[PDB]
RNA sequence: UAAGGAACUCGGCAAAAUGACCCCGUAACUUCGGGAGAAGGGGUGCUCUUUAGGGUUAACGCCCAGAAGAGCCGCAGUGAA
RNA sequence: UAGGAGCUAGCCGUCGAAGGUGGGACAAAUGAUUGGGGUGAAGUCGUAACAAGGUAGCCGUAUCGGAAGGUGCGGCUGGAU
RNA sequence: CGGUACCUAAUCAGAAAGCCACGGCUAACUACGUGCCAGCAGCCGCGGUAAUACGUAGGUGGCAAGCGUUAUCCGGAAUUAUUGGGCGUAAAGCGCGCGUAGGCGGUUUUUUAAGUCUGAUGUGAAAGCCCACGGCUCAACCGUGGAGGGUCAUUGGAAACU
RNA sequence: AUGGAGAGUUUGAUCCUGGCUCAGGAUGAACGCUGGCGGCGUGCCUAAUACAUGCAAGUCGAGCGAACGGACGAGAAGCUUGCUUCUCUGAUGUUAGCGGCGGACGGGUGAGUAACACGUGGAUAACCUACCUAUAAGACUGGGAUAACUUCGGGAAACCGGAGCUAAUACCGGAUAAUAUUUUGAACCGCAUGGUUCAAAAGUGAAAGACGGUCUUGCUGUCACUUAUAGAUGGAUCCGCGCUGCAUUAGCUAGUUGGUAAGGUAACGGCUUACCAAGGCAACGAUGCAUAGCCGACCUGAGAGGGUGAUCGGCCACACUGGAACUGAGACACGGUCCAGACUCCUACGGGAGGCAGCAGUAGGGAAUCUUCCGCAAUGGGCGAAAGCCUGACGGAGCAACGCC
């Protein structure tokens, strides 16, 4: 099989190897039928402190790896 | 472990059994599996037994049971006459 | 030795807490009290809910003085605090869980009754 | 209301336990000298490494152990020896 | 000074109890200053290591230890005042 | 002799439910008495609005009055020429 | 279960109806009693001496082994309105500015495929709902075969519109 | 596309806005009046309040010691010449124990939980799995122990606390084989990493019972045994979305967020403990308080949508209240243990016990909701070669116009 592929953007790289991503795609409302955009913080293993802060960045899940993160880094499509 | 046995529809004093291919420590009428065929006791003469008898042998050659009363279901048919040629061969 | 206005434990689940003694009950000009002796008392500290409060005035008996008794046989048994237990006026208690030791000079004062609901007796 | 088959288990868990705790506990005495024996690259460096990997499984086979927690403990003595 | 603990008494009068230092917390109410050391808690001896500040300085040393571990002893470690 | 390997029981201190206190927070019930409201029948007293409703009304604010309301200042026409 | 279901004979019109409404909504009314009293009332409202609205009696009607009241829920209610409402005076435009986030955004070309559309699967158990047969003496009910999973995920494509 | 109506009411009289009140459906309904039945359903919604009594989890003599009962070979004969005195081959029957397996399923309830609990769709190159099925390889050689029983003491008791014997498919020691594990090579992926041959060192099992035929034997069929693979099953963790009312709740966290180690878990991981770093979440509603098991479904609506979770299924949580571990494949366990607590019960006062949110039933609460019934014959479950036993699951009977026909 294979897993999520998900694509994001970084927010804020802290120390020591874990970089944020933000997927952001469009659920649309209920009722009333308007796309809204909706963000989702998804923690993720960066290896050796490689993603600088403004990169987009692809992403694939992985086993947990830590309490928040869940996911690990394949490739990065564009940097700053 | 999985067991063929019967799960009973129907009404009061108007018993209809679906068989079933389910595991023990389920409820009677609960989880299943799958659901092979039925038997009806209380019809006019016979009792109407259906089996799809190439699906039942994908259950008897890894660890199903027919239990008393499926085991008569099966050999009224002639699933178990046939469940041999595939240990004989 | 207990005498008027001191504050004793109850051993019960009566309601009661902490009670305070108006009399040694008994003769006219007794004093104090030790095991065995009945006291009228009012609770001070009681627990929300059970049957009494606070400001009922109740009969009650001495269980475990802290300077307690001597027996027959020039035995002594002392206890590390005062307490007691709240009576129903015909040497029975109110509750049904009295806690902790009772002495056993109060077996012959026809208090069986606290003494099969309570933990061992020394 | 104890149903008569409960007063026979509590009897047979007791005569079980102390059987356990018995094995249990030299299992993990025989593999805390010999983790220690791993060390200071002492003389039975290879004759309590043997002890130890006996115990960790006669407690594996039967269930007083897992068989992923033998091959963890064993693991744990034989790439440090 | 047993036991009790304001029952004394016109009235806690007197006596008792509190107190040093460090640390933690400190309410109602306010004229915003306060209240407030509110209350309420906790710690304190000695010995050995660790480094460790203030600098004393040629510095660890001189000098208060900046603090943490480890150990010892008593009923009790601002052991008296 | 039995002893060593162990093992058990016990003992030592870290974590631990409940309980003990302590000050606040929050929530609920109750509370002598209390002040507004609603509704009723009217005990009783006025006439403020609606007709330029007896001094055009109304809005904000200050003050006065037992209250209805009155007055100053500004605004409005949802008022009279 | 159970001498139960059921089937044969024997006898008898035997023993087997009430319940709420009657003004107008709402198909069913006349007469006595009572005379703002006793009372009714879902709404509007009936009663003070000729009450089709009160109380009873004869009628009639709704429908029936039930009938009526009450409680709660949805509908009627377009009285939360995306479908499908409003804001001069009926309830409703902040006293007006500057602006953050957000929402929305002129024309053309190339381009990608997030939204969008389209077709390949897989799955959204059984029971029930809908449809068609079968078994209940009919019906309730029960069983079997079908709409079918249309929510989603995986996979090709389409490129106008965001 | 078989799919949508209304009426009354503000006024002296209209139009409009606007609420209110009806006509229609349903229910775990209740109550009042009345009441032949029959068939299918349904029947504590309140107090997850306390419970008298039976009674719901047992089974296996073909795992084996004992026991007990008793036929059958049953002497001499008390002569009552059949009563057995005892003796016995003991056939065969029954159980109190040891042991295996089952007690984790079935059954109940909805208190807690706004949460990966649930629904849906995924992931595990981070997972475990007794019985069952299939495939092979085996089952060798020894040992001591302890209930029962006998004896003693405490207790009126029931059970503890001693002394000495005994058996096993109980327990334990030793041989013999692994694709486990740790060292060295050759493929492919989606980061750690896998799969499939290799080749070296250490490590690890065990059970006999009841048959058959024949050799005073030695192979043998049935099903237990344990070893390694699979399959089937059941379970676990992680993830994307979908999850009530309040902002008259706006700052939450401090093992909290990463790191590097170490332990430990079936398994990954702040899961836990050390150090290092200051992060983490939040107006897209962190947090806090309040409420509520979720869904299939059911009721209603022309739809959009609203409402509900009785019954019937799926899952979760709980078992007087709060912690904990043991046994075991599986529990941190509804008719198991330990501890703490609140209640309750027996008592010779020396210390003992119990947990109906199982099935009926009782009291209490309440407008309101039933028999202390029959049966394992059906289907299902447990233990057994099996007969069979146990099954308040279930199949039925009883009561109630509660509903439908």
């Amino acid at each position: 099989n294979d897993r999520k592929v998900y694509v994001g953007k970084v927010v804020s790289d802290k120390m020591d190897k874990t970089i944020t991503v933000l997927v952001e795609t469009y659920k649309t409302h209920k009722l009333y039928g308007k796309r809204v955009k909706y963000s989702k913080k998804y923690k993720t293993h960066d290896e050796n402190n490689s993603a600088k802060l403004g990169d987009i960045v692809k992403i694939q899940e992985t086993r947990p790896l830590s309490a928040t993160k869940r996911f690990r880094l394949v490739e990065i499509v564009e940097e700053s | 472990a999985v067991k063929i046995r019967l799960t009973r529809l129907g009404s009061k004093r108007n018993p209809f059994y679906r068989i079933v291919v389910a595991d023990a420590r389920s409820p009677r009428d609960g989880r299943i599996i799958e659901q092979i065929g039925t038997y009806n006791p209380t019809s006019a003469n016979a009792p109407e037994i259906k089996v799809d008898e190439a699906l039942a042998l994908k259950w008897l050659n890894d660890g199903a049971k027919p239990t008393d009363t499926v085991h008569n279901i099966l050999s009224k048919e002639g699933i178990m006459k046939k469940f041999d040629e595939q240990k004989k061969a | 030795m207990i005498q008027q206005e001191t504050r004793l434990k109850v051993a019960d689940n009566s309601g009661a807490r902490e009670v305070l003694t108006i009399k040694v009950l008994g003769g006219s000009g007794r004093k104090t009290a030790n095991i065995g002796d009945v006291i009228v008392c009012t609770v001070k500290n009681a627990t929300p809910g059970g049957v009494v409060k606070k400001g009922d005035v109740v009969k009650a008996v001495i269980v475990r003085t802290k300077s307690g008794v001597r027996r027959n046989d020039g035995s002594y048994i002392k206890f590390d605090e005062n307490a007691c237990v709240i009576i129903r006026d015909d040497k029975g208690p109110r509750g049904t869980r009295i806690f902790g030791p009772v002495a056993r000079e109060l077996r012959e004062g026809n208090f069986m009754k606290i003494v099969s609901l309570a933990p061992e007796v020394l | 209301a104890n149903i008569k088959s409960a007063i026979k288990r509590v009897k047979t868990t007791e005569k079980a336990e102390a059987r356990n705790i018995s094995q249990k506990s030299a299992m993990r005495t025989a593999v805390k000298n010999a983790k220690t024996a791993v060390s200071n690259n002492a003389d039975n460096k290879n004759e309590l490494v043997s002890l130890a990997v006996k115990l960790v499984d006669k407690a594996a086979q039967s269930n007083l152990i897992h068989s992923n927690k033998a091959d963890r403990i064993k693991s744990q003595l034989m790439t440090a020896n």
